[PDB]
C-alpha cells in the first residue's frame, strides 16, 4: 500500500491529532479465521470533548458534568499503540498493548477558571467484547480497564522544593512554624489509580483498515501529590484501528 | 476568530500605506525649514 | 487590597502626566 | 580628521581609495587561505580548528568526496595564491589613481565616466555594476550544473559534490520564499530546503540584475522616484549603508539556521542540532538499556523523550522542544507522517546515526573567548568555538555599527539639501 | 494573602503628608 | 611537591610488573587526550554516558581489567562493553574503526601507551575532582 | 601543514594576514610627520 | 485634494506634540501595548513559561505586590514561533501560552523603533542636525537585543526577559550563570559606560553649578534663572576650567564646551553600545571569558583562582535554573 | 485540630521508609540500572535482563530468567549475596527507573 502524504504536508494543519477516517464501504467483514490464527493491532486515540464533574453542594446531586474549554492545544489525540488480540475460551475479544501511549492534556472550567490537567492514560489497558466472532461492526463492542499514575513524578520540585526523592523536607523560609498544617504539603504522596474506558465501532472495512469508532473513558484528576482532591472526568472521542496477522 | 485577522490586517496595511504614500508624497516630499527646492 | 493601593498609586501617576504635559506653566521669550 | 570627507568630491582620488581598500578585501582572502591551509589538518572536523574560508570552498564542492573532509589538498592553494596576488594588481591601481592625479576633465574620459547629481549617469554607472552582479550570480549557476558539481548534504549516502539538473525554475516557487513568515523556523531566505532551489534562484537574479544594469542605462529616474530621493554623493551612501546592515543581520540569522548552503558537516552543528542530537543521543543510550520510548514519564509528565508540538506531531521532549522545527539528514529517515514513526525508532535504527548525534552533541556550539568549550562551567581542557557562533558573532556586530552608520550619514544628507553642512 | 494591614495607613500617608505639604504651598504662592 | 617517579610508577599488567614513566611522555598524553578525547570525555567523564566514568576504580571491576595499560591499550584499538560480550567498533573510537573516527588516523602504539599513562596517573593528583567532577562539580 | 615544497615560508605566511591592520597604523603616523592635518 | 490636507497637519506643530509620518505607527503601536500590557499586568492568568505544565502568574490580581512581577514570557512550546491571537482557539488558551507577551513586545519595539525616527523627522522640520537620533540608538538596540535577539538566538521568546521587576533579576541572575558576563568586555565597558555617566554627570552640572555667574541678580533669600534671551548664560567656563585644571592637571580639564558636552554624549552611548552588543554575542553563544584553571606542574594540585569561586555561585545557580524542565544531563541552549 | 491516624498515614515519605531494606544491598525490583554497576560484569546485558523480568519474591528467583547462559547464572550465584528483595514500589517504577535518575556527570 502507498499513497505518501508527507510530514511537509501535514505538519499545516494538525492532521496527526484527527485519527485516520473510513467514510463509505460498511463491511463489518471480518472472519473466524482468529479461530484459525493470531492477531495483532495498531490504534489511533483521539477526543471531541473533555468533561469534569465537580461540584459540592452534598447530598442534592444525581449528574454534575460540564463541558469544558482546552487550554493545551492540539496535544490531547496522540496516541499511536500496538496490541495484541486474543481469544478467550468462551468466543470473545481481548486486548492487550505494547508501547502505552499518555498525555497530559489541561482544561480551563468554565465556572471559576479553576484550571484542570488531567493525564489522559490508556496505559496497561485490557479489553473484551461480548459473545462471538461471527459479527464484528453489526455489534461493536469492546470495554476494559486503565492504570492510572500521577501527573507529577517523584523528581518533580514545586516552588520551594520539596518532594519524594528531592526536594526539602520543610517550609525553609519559616524555620520556627508549625509542622502540623504545612504537613500536608511538606510531604508528596504518588497516587495510582481507576481506569474505565468502552468502544463502540461505527465503520469497520476492507480487509487491511478494520475499526474506527465511539470513545469514551473516565479517569482521575491530578491531584499533586498531597494538594486538594482530584476532580472526577469523563472523556469522549473518536478513534482509529487497524489489524492484520496470518 | 478569523473575522478578527482580517479585520487586523486593513487597520496594519491601512497604516502602511500612510507611511509610504505619505514620502513618495508628491505634495510634501521634503519639505524643510531652510530652504524648500519644488 | 493590597492590589487596589498598588493601582491607586498608579492611576495618579498618570494623572500627573496628563497634567504635567498639558498643563504646565509656560516657557516665554517675553523677557 | 575627516580626511576621507574632504575626497568627497574629487573622484578622481575616490578611485584611488575605493580601488585601495577593494585590494584589501582580496588581500585578506589570499592570507587568510593561505594561513588556514598553513595550520589545517587532513581528517579533522574543518570546524574544530577554527576555519572560515575552506569551508566555503568546499561549499562550492570544489574538493571534497561524499562528506570527506578533503581527498585533494590543492584546490585551496589556488584560492590562497590568486586572490593574495589580485591585492598587488590592484594595490598598484588604487595607490596610482590615488596620487598620481585626479580626475573630470578629460573629455573623451568623462564620456566613459561622468559625475554626480547628474541622476542619468549615476544611474548608468549603477546598472554597469549591475550586469556584473548579474554574471557572477549565473557564474555559480555554471559551477553546479555544466561544471564540477556543489556539495549537496541531502540524499543520500553521503551527498557528495553532485551536479544539477533543471533547478526549480518555477516562477512561483522562487518568489514564494519571499512570500513567507520570517518566524518559527520559516525565514523567508532561510528556509531554503532543496540544494535545486539554491540554483534556479541565482538564475533569475541574474536575469534581473542585467534585465536592471541595462535598464537604469537607457533610462533616467521618474518624477516620483526623482521627489522622494535626495541625491548629494553623501546620501547615495545612506542608501547602500543601510542596505548592507539589513543583510548583516540577514547572513548573520542564515548563519545559525543552516540551508543545505551551509553543510554543517564543515561549519559544525546547528544551535539545534546539538539540542536535538542529545535527545537522540539518548533514546538509543536507554533504548539500550531496554526503555521503552513511548511510555517514559518525565517529572513533568512530558515524557522523556516523546511529545508533540501545538500542531500535533512528535518531537524529542525536553527544552529540545522548541527545536522540532529542526531538519537534518541524519534526524530525517525516522520522520514520517504524523512526526516520528515509534517503530522506524526501536527497529530501524542505524549506528553512523549515533556517531552524528554524539559528534555534534559533543561539540555544541557553545564557547567563550578563551575557546573554552561546552557550558559557562567547563574546564579549559577543551578548546572550540563554532564557526557559525563566530560568524553569527562578529557579522551582527557590524550590521549593527553599519545602521548607526545609516542613520548618521543619511540624517547628514538631511543637512546638505538645507540643514548644515 | 497576609500583609500587615498598618502598611495601609503606612503607605497612604506617605502619598498624604508630604503631598498635602506642598499642596498647601502651591496655594501661598499663587 | 614536585612530579615525583612514584607517581609515575603505574601498573603495566594484572599480575604485578610496573613501569615507570617520564615527563616527555605525560605531557603527550594530556595533548592526545584533549585531541581525540577531552571533547567526549571532559576532565574524565563521560558525556555521553555519564553513569559509566574513567576513574581507576570503575577500571579495574571492567571485562577484562582495565586499571592497568594493556587493557586500555587493547580498548583503544578495539572497544569492550563494560562486561565484555559487544563489539562496539562500530561507536567508540579504535585502530579498527579508523575509517569512521579520522582523528584514530594518525595515532601510533607509542601514542596509546601515553595517552592511556595520563588517564592512571591524573587521578593520583586531582583525586576526588577526575572522578564526578568535585571542584566542577 | 600542508604546502608541500614551499614548507620553507610558514613563517612569512603566519604573521602574514595581519598586515591589513597595521596599514591603519601608519594611516595615523602619516598623520604625525604631517602635523595632523 | 483632501489628501494634501492631512499632510500638513501631520508635518508641523499641533499645540501638544509633533506627530509626523514615524508617529503615524508609533502612536496607534504604542498604545495596543501600553494597554494590553497594563491590563496584563493587573489580571493576566498564569502563563507556563517553559511548555512544561507548570504555570507561573505574575499580576496583581493573582496574588503579586509591584515587585513580585508581572506580564510573563510566551510559552517554550510556541518558543519561537508566531503566536497571535487569530492563531489561536480561545482566550482562556492565548493567555496560558503568553500571548500577551508577543503582543506587547512586537508592537513595542516597533513603535520603539518609530520613537526614534520620529526624533530625527523632528530635527528635520527644525533645520537642526541629526544626532538625538543616534543617542536613543543605544538603549533602543539594547532592547532589542534583550527582547529579541536573544530569543531570536536562544530559539524562543519563552526567556526573553520578563516584564516585571523581579523577573528583570531572574533574568540577570541565571544569564550570568548560563553564559558567564561578569567577565566580558563589553558588558565591562557596559559598566564603564555607566559608571562614567554617573562620574560625568556629576562631574559637569557640578562644575556647570559652581562656576556660575555670581552676581545675577542671586541674592540669599531669591534664586531666578536664564532664559536664552540671556548671552553670557550661566557661569564663567574660565573659572570651571581653570578649577578642575588646578585639581589634576591643565590637559585633564576642558578647553571649550563642545568637546565637553560631546564627551558627555560619547561616553555613555559608546558603552552601551557595546554592551548591548555583548548581549547580542552571547546570543548565539560567545559566552565570556573563563579561567577556570591555573596549576602547580609540582604534582599538578589545582590552585583556585579567586575566578573559581566565581565558577563556584555560577555553578549553583546552573544546577537549579528552571529546576525539573531538564530531562537530559547537559543544558545546550 | 487533627489525629494520628491522619497525621502518621502522611508523615509518611514513601522513598525515606526504604532507607532500610534499601541502603545495605542492591534492590532487585526496583534501582535503576546503573546501580549494577558497582559489581564485576554485571552491567551490560545481565543488568538489562534482571529489570525486565521483574519483580522477584526471593533473590535466588534471578536464575530462573530464561535463555540464560551457564557462566550468566555463575556469576549471578557470587553476587546474589549483593543483593535484596522488596515489594515494588510503585514511584520509583513508573518514571524509567532506569535513567530517570539524575545522571550525575
Ligand atoms: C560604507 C562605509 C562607510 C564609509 C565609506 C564611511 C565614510 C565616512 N565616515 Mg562613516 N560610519 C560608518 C560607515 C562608513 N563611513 C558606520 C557603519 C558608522 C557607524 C559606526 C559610521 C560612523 C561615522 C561617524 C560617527 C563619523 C563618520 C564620518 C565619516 C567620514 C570620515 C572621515 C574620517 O575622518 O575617518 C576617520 C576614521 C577613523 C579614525 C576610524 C576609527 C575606527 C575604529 C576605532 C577601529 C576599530 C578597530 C579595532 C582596533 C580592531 C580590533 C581587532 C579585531 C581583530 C578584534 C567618511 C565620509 C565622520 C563625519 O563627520 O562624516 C562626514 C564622523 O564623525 N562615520
Ligand atoms: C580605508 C582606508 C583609507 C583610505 C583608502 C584613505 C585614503 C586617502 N586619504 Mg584618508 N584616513 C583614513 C583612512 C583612509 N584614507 C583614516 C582611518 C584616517 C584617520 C587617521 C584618515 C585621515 C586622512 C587625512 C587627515 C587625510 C587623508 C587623505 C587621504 C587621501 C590621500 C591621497 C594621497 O595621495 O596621499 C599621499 C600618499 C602617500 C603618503 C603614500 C602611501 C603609500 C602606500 C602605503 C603604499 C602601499 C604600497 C603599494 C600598494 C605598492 C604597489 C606595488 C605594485 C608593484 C603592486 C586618500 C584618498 C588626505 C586628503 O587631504 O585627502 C583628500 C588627508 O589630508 N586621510
Ligand atoms: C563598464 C561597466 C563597468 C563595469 C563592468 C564595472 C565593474 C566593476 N567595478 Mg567599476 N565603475 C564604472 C563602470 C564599471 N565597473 C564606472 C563608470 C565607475 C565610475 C568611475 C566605476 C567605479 C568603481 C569603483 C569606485 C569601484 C568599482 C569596482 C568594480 C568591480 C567590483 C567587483 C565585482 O563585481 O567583480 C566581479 C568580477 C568580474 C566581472 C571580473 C572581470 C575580469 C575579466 C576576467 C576580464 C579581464 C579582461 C582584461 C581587461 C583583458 C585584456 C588583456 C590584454 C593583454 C589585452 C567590478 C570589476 C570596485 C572594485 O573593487 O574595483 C576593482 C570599486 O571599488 N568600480
Ligand atoms: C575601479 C576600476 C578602475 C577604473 C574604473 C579605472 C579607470 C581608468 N584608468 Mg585605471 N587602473 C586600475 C583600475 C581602474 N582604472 C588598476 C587596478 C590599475 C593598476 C593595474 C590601473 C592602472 C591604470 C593606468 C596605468 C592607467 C589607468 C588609466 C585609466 C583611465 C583610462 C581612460 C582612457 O581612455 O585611457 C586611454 C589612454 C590615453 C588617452 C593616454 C594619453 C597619454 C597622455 C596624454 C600622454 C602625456 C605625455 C605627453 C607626451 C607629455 C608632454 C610633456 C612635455 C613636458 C614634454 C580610466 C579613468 C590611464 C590614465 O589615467 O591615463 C590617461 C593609465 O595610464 N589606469
Ligand atoms: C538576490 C539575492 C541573492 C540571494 C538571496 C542569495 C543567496 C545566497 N547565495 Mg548568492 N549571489 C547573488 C545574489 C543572491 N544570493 C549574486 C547577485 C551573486 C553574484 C555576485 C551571487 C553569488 C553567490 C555565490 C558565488 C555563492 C552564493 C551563495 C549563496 C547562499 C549563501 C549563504 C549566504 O550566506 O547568503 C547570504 C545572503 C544574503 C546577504 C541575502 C541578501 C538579501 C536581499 C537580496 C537583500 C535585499 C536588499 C537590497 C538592499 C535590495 C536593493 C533594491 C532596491 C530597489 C532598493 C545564499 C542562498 C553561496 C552558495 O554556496 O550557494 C550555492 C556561494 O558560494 N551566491
Ligand atoms: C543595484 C540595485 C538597484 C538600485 C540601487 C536601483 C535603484 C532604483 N531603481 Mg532600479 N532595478 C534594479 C536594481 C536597482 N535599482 C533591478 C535589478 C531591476 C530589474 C527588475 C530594476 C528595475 C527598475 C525599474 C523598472 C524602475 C527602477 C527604478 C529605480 C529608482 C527607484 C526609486 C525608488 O527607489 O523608489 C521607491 C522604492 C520602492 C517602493 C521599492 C522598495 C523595494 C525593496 C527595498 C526591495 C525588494 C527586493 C526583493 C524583494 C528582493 C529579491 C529577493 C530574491 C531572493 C529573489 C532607483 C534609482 C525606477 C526608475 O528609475 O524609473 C525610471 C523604475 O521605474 N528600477
Ligand atoms: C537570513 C534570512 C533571515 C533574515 C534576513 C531575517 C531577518 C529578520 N528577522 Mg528573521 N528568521 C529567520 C531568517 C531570517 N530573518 C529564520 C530562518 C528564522 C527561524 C527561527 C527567523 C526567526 C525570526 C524571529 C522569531 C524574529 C525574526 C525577526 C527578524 C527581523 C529583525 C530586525 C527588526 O527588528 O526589524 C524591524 C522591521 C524593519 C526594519 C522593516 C523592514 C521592511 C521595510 C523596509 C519597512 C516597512 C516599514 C513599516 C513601518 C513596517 C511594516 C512591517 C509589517 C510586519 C507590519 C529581521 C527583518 C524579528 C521580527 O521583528 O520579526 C519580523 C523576530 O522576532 N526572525
Ligand atoms: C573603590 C575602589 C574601586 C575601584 C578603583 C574600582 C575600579 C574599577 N571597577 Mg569596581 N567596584 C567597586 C570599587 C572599585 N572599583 C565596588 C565597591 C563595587 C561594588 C561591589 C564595584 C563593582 C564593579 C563592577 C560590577 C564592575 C567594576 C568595574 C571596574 C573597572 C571599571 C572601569 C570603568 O570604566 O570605571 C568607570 C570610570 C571611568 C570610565 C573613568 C575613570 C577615570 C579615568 C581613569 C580617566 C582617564 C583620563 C586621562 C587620565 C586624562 C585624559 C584627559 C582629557 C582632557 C583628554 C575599574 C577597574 C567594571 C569592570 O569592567 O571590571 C573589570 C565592572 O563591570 N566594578
Ligand atoms: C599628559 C598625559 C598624556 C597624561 C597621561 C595620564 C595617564 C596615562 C593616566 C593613567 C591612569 C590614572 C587615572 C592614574 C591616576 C593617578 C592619579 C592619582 C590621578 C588623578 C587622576 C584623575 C583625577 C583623572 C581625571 C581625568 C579626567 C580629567 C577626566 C575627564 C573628566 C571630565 C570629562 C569632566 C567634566 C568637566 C571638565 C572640565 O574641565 C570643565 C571645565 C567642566 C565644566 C566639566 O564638566
Ligand atoms: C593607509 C593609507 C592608504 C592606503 C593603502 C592601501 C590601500 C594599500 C594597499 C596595499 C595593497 C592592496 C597591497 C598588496 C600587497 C601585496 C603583496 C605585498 C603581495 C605579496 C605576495 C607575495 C610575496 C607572494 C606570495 C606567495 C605566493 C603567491 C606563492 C607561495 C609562496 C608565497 C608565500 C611567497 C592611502 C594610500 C590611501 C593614503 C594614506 C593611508
Ligand atoms: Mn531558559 O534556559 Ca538556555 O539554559 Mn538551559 O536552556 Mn533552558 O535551561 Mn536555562
Ligand atoms: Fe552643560
Amino acid at each position: 500500500a502507498k499513497q505518501t502524504l508527507t510530514y511537509d504536508d501535514i505538519v499545516g494543519t494538525g492532521l496527526a491529532n484527527k485519527c485516520p477516517t473510513l467514510d463509505d464501504t460498511a463491511r463489518g467483514a471480518y472472519p473466524i479465521d482468529s479461530s484459525q490464527t493470531y492477531r495483532i493491532a495498531r490504534l489511533c486515540l483521539q477526543p471531541t470533548t473533555f468533561l469534569v464533574k465537580e461540584e459540592p453542594k452534598n447530598k442534592r446531586q444525581e449528574a454534575e458534568f460540564v463541558p469544558t474549554k482546552l487550554v493545551t492545544r492540539e496535544t490531547t489525540s496522540l496516541d499511536q499503540i500496538q496490541g495484541e488480540l486474543k481469544v478467550n475460551s468462551d468466543g470473545s475479544l481481548t486486548f492487550v498493548e505494547e508501547d502505552g501511549i499518555d498525555f497530559q492534556p489541561v482544561t480551563v472550567q468554565m465556572a471559576g477558571g479553576e484550571r484542570i490537567p488531567l493525564l489522559f492514560t490508556v496505559k496497561n489497558l485490557v479489553a473484551s467484547t461480548q459473545p462471538n466472532v461471527t459479527s464484528i461492526t453489526t455489534s461493536t463492542d469492546f470495554k476494559g480497564e486503565f492504570n492510572v499514575p500521577s501527573y507529577r513524578t517523584a523528581n518533580f520540585l514545586d516552588p520551594k522544593g520539596r518532594g519524594l526523592a528531592s526536594g526539602y523536607d520543610s517550609a525553609i523560609a519559616l524555620p520556627q512554624a508549625k509542622e502540623e498544617e504545612l504537613a500536608r504539603a511538606n510531604v508528596k504522596r504518588f497516587s495510582l489509580t481507576k481506569g474505565q474506558i468502552s468502544l463502540n465501532v461505527a465503520k469497520v472495512d476492507g480487509r487491511t483498515g478494520e475499526i474506527a469508532g465511539t470513545f469514551e473513558s473516565e479517569q482521575l484528576s491530578d491531584d499533586d501529590m498531597g494538594a486538594h482532591e482530584p476532580h472526577e472526568v469523563k472523556i469522549q472521542g473518536v478513534f482509529y484501528a487497524s489489524i492484520e496477522p496470518a | 476568530m478569523e473575522t478578527l485577522k482580517i479585520t487586523v490586517y486593513i487597520v496594519v496595511t491601512f497604516f502602511v500605506l500612510l507611511f509610504v504614500f505619505g514620502f513618495l508624497s508628491g505634495d510634501p516630499a521634503r519639505n524643510p525649514k531652510r530652504k524648500d527646492l519644488e | 487590597m493590597e492590589t487596589i493601593t498598588y493601582v491607586f498609586i498608579f492611576a495618579c501617576i498618570i494623572a500627573l502626566f496628563f497634567f504635567a504635559i498639558f498643563f504646565r506653566e509656560p516657557p516665554r521669550i517675553t523677557k | 580628521w575627516a580626511g576621507n570627507a574632504r575626497l568627497i568630491n574629487l573622484s578622481g582620488k575616490l578611485l584611488g581609495a575605493h580601488v585601495a581598500h577593494a585590494g584589501l578585501i582580496v588581500f585578506w582572502a589570499g592570507a587568510m587561505t593561505l594561513f588556514e591551509l598553513a595550520h589545517f589538518i587532513p581528517e579533522k572536523p574543518m570546524y574544530e580548528q577554527g576555519l572560515i574560508l575552506i569551508p566555503h570552498i568546499a561549499t562550492l564542492g570544489w574538493g571534497v568526496g561524499p562528506g570527506g573532509e578533503v581527498v585533494d589538498t590543492f584546490p585551496f592553494f589556488v584560492v590562497g595564491v590568486v586572490h593574495l596576488i589580485s591585492s598587488a594588481v590592484l594595490g598598484f591601481g588604487g595607490v596610482y589613481h590615488a596620487i598620481r592625479g585626479p580626475e573630470t576633465l578629460e573629455e573623451y574620459s568623462s564620456f566613459f565616466g561622468y559625475d554626480w547629481k547628474d541622476k542619468n549617469k549615476m544611474t548608468t554607472i549603477l546598472g554597469f555594476h549591475l550586469i556584473v552582479l548579474g554574471i557572477g550570480a549565473l557564474l555559480l549557476v555554471a559551477k553546479a550544473m555544466f561544471f564540477g558539481g556543489l556539495y549537496d548534504t541531502w540524499a543520500p549516502g553521503g551527498g557528495d559534490v553532485r551536479v544539477i539538473t533543471n533547478p526549480t525554475l518555477d516562477p512561483r516557487v522562487i518568489f514564494g520564499y519571499l512570500l513567507k513568515s520570517p518566524f518559527g523556523g520559516e525565514g523567508w531566505i532561510v528556509s531554503v530546503n532543496n540544494l535545486e532551489d539554491v540554483v534556479g534562484g541565482h538564475i533569475w537574479i541574474g536575469l534581473i540584475c542585467i534585465a536592471g544594469g541595462i535598464w537604469h542605462i537607457l533610462t533616467t529616474p521618474f518624477g516620483w522616484a526623482r521627489r522622494a530621493f535626495i541625491w548629494s554623493g553623501e546620501a547615495y551612501l545612506s542608501y547602500s549603508l543601510g542596505a548592507l546592515s539589513m543583510m548583516g543581520f540577514i547572513a548573520t540569522c542564515f548563519v545559525w539556521f543552516n540551508n543545505t548552503v551551509y553543510p554543517s558537516e564543515f561549519y559544525g552543528p546547528t544551535g539545534p542540532e546539538a539540542s536535538q542530537a542529545q535527545a537522540m543521543t539518548f533514546l538509543i543510550r536507554d533504548q539500550k538499556l531496554g526503555a521503552n520510548v513511548g511510555s517514559a514519564q518525565g517529572p513533568t509528565g512530558l515524557g522523556k523523550y516523546l511529545m508533540r508540538s501545538p500542531t500535533g506531531e512528535i518531537i524529542f521532549g525536553g527544552e529540545t522542544m522548541r527545536f522540532w522545527d529542526f531538519r537534518g539528514p541524519w534526524l530525517e529517515p525516522l520522520r514520517g507522517p504524523n512526526g516520528l514513526d515509534l517503530n522506524k525508532i526501536k527497529n530501524d535504527i542505524q549506528p553512523w546515526q549515533e556517531r552524528r548525534a554524539a559528534e555534534y552533541m559533543t561539540h555544541a556550539p557553545l564557547g567563550s573567548l578563551n575557546s573554552v568549550g561546552g557550558v559557562a562551567t567547563e574546564i579549559n581542557s577543551v578548546n572550540f568555538v563554532s564557526p557559525r557562533s563566530w560568524l553569527a558573532t562578529s557579522h551582527f556586530v557590524l550590521a549593527f555599527f553599519f545602521l548607526v552608520g545609516h542613520l548618521w550619514h543619511a540624517g547628514r544628507a538631511r543637512a546638505a539639501a538645507a540643514g548644515f553642512e | 494573602m497576609e500583609v500587615n494591614q498598618l502598611g495601609l495607613i503606612a503607605t497612604a500617608l506617605f502619598v498624604l503628608v508630604p503631598s498635602v505639604f506642598l499642596i498647601i504651598l502651591y496655594v501661598q504662592t499663587e | 611537591a614536585e612530579l615525583t617517579p612514584e607517581v609515575l610508577t603505574v601498573p603495566l599488567n594484572s599480575e604485578g610488573k610496573t613501569i615507570t614513566l617520564t615527563e616527555k611522555q605525560y605531557l603527550e598524553g594530556k595533548r592526545l587526550f584533549q585531541y581525540a578525547c577531552a571533547s567526549c570525555h571532559v576532565g574524565g567523564i563521560t558525556k555521553t554516558n555519564p553513569s559509566l566514568d574513567l576513574r581507576t576504580e570503575t577500571l579495574a571491576l571492567a571485562t577484562p581489567p582495565r586499571d592497568n595499560i594493556e587493557g586500555l591499550v587493547d580498548y583503544m584499538k578495539n572497544p569492550t562493553t563494560y562486561d565484555g560480550e559487544q563489539e562496539i567498533a562500530e561507536v567508540h573510537p579504535s585502530l579498527r574503526s579508523a575509517d569512521i573516527f579520522p582523528k584514530m588516523r594518525n595515532l601510533t602504539e607509542k601514542d596509546l601507551v601515553a595517552i592511556a599513562g595520563h588517564i592512571l596517573v591524573e587521578p593520583k593528583i586531582l583525586g576526588d575532582k577526575w572522578g564526578g567532577g568535585k571542584v566542577y562539580y | 601543514k600542508l604546502p608541500e615544497a614551499y614548507a620553507i615560508f610558514d613563517p612569512l605566511v603566519d604573521v602574514l594576514p595581519v598586515i591589513p591592520v597595521l596599514f591603519l597604523a601608519l594611516a595615523f603616523v602619516w598623520q604625525a610627520a604631517v602635523g595632523f592635518r | 485634494n483632501l489628501w494634501e490636507r492631512f499632510c500638513n497637519w501631520v508635518t508641523s506643530t499641533d499645540n501638544r506634540l509633533y506627530v509626523g509620518w514615524f508617529g503615524v505607527i508609533m502612536i496607534p503601536t504604542l498604545l495596543a501595548a501600553t494597554i494590553c500590557f497594563v491590563i496584563a499586568f493587573i489580571a493576566a492568568p498564569p502563563v507556563d513559561i517553559d511548555g512544561i505544565r507548570e504555570p507561573v502568574s505574575g499580576s496583581l490580581l493573582y496574588g503579586n505586590n509591584i515587585i513580585t512581577g508581572a506580564v510573563v514570557p510566551s510559552s517554550n512550546a510556541i518558543g519561537l514561533h508566531f503566536y497571535p491571537i487569530w492563531e489561536a482557539a480561545s482566550l482562556d488558551e492565548w493567555l496560558y501560552n503568553g500571548g500577551p507577551y508577543q503582543l506587547i513586545i512586537f508592537h513595542f519595539l516597533l513603535g520603539a523603533s518609530c520613537y526614534m525616527g520620529r526624533q530625527w523627522e523632528l530635527s528635520y522640520r527644525l533645520g537642526m542636525r541629526p544626532w538625538i537620533c543616534v543617542a536613543y540608538s543605544a538603549p533602543l538596540a539594547s532592547a532589542f537585543a534583550v527582547f529579541l535577539i536573544y530569543p531570536i538566538g536562544q530559539g524562543s521568546f519563552s526567556d526573553g526577559m520578563p516584564l516585571g521587576i523581579s523577573g528583570t533579576f531572574n533574568f540577570m541572575i541565571v544569564f550570568q550563570a548560563e553564559h558567564n558576563i561578569l567577565m566580558h568586555p563589553f558588558h565591562q565597558l557596559g559598566v564603564a559606560g555607566v559608571f562614567g555617566g554617573a562620574l560625568f554627570c556629576a562631574m559637569h552640572g557640578s562644575l556647570v553649578t559652581s562656576s556660575l555667574i555670581r552676581e545675577t541678580t542671586e541674592t540669599e533669600s531669591a534664586n531666578y534663572g536664564y532664559k536664552f534671551g540671556q548671552e553670557e548664560e550661566t557661569y564663567n567656563i574660565v573659572a570651571a576650567h581653570g578649577y578642575f585644571g588646578r585639581l589634576i592637571f591643565q590637559y585633564a580639564s576642558f578647553n571649550n564646551s563642545r568637546s565637553l558636552h560631546f564627551f558627555l554624549a560619547a561616553w555613555p552611548v559608546v558603552g552601551v553600545w557595546f554592551t548591548a552588543l555583548g548581549i547580542s554575542t552571547m546570543a548565539f553563544n560567545l559566552n565570556g571569558f573563563n579561567f577556570n584553571h591555573s596549576v602547580i606542574d609540582a604534582k599538578g594540585n589545582v590552585i583556585n583562582t579567586w575566578a573559581d569561586i566565581i565558577n563556584r555561585a555560577n555553578l549553583g545557580m546552573e544546577v537549579m535554573h528552571e529546576r525539573n524542565a531538564h530531562n537530559f544531563p547537559l543544558d545546550l541552549a | 485540630a487533627a489525629t494520628a491516624s491522619t497525621e502518621e498515614e502522611l508523615v509518611n515519605v514513601v522513598d525515606e521508609k526504604l532507607g532500610t531494606a534499601y541502603g545495605e544491598k542492591i534492590d532487585l525490583n526496583n534501582t535503576n540500572i546503573a546501580a549494577f554497576i558497582q559489581y564485576r560484569g554485571l552491567y551490560p546485558t545481565l543488568a538489562k535482563l534482571i529489570v525486565k523480568n521483574a519483580p522477584y519474591e526471593s533473590v535466588e528467583d534471578v536464575l530462573n530468567i530464561p535463555g540464560l547462559t551457564e557462566r550468566q547464572k555463575q556469576i549471578l550465584r557470587e553476587n546474589l549475596e549483593h543483593f535484596t528483595v522488596t515489594e515494588v514500589e510503585t514511584a520509583l517504577v513508573e518514571g524509567g527507573d532506569r535513567y530517570n535518575n539524575g545522571l550525575y556527570k
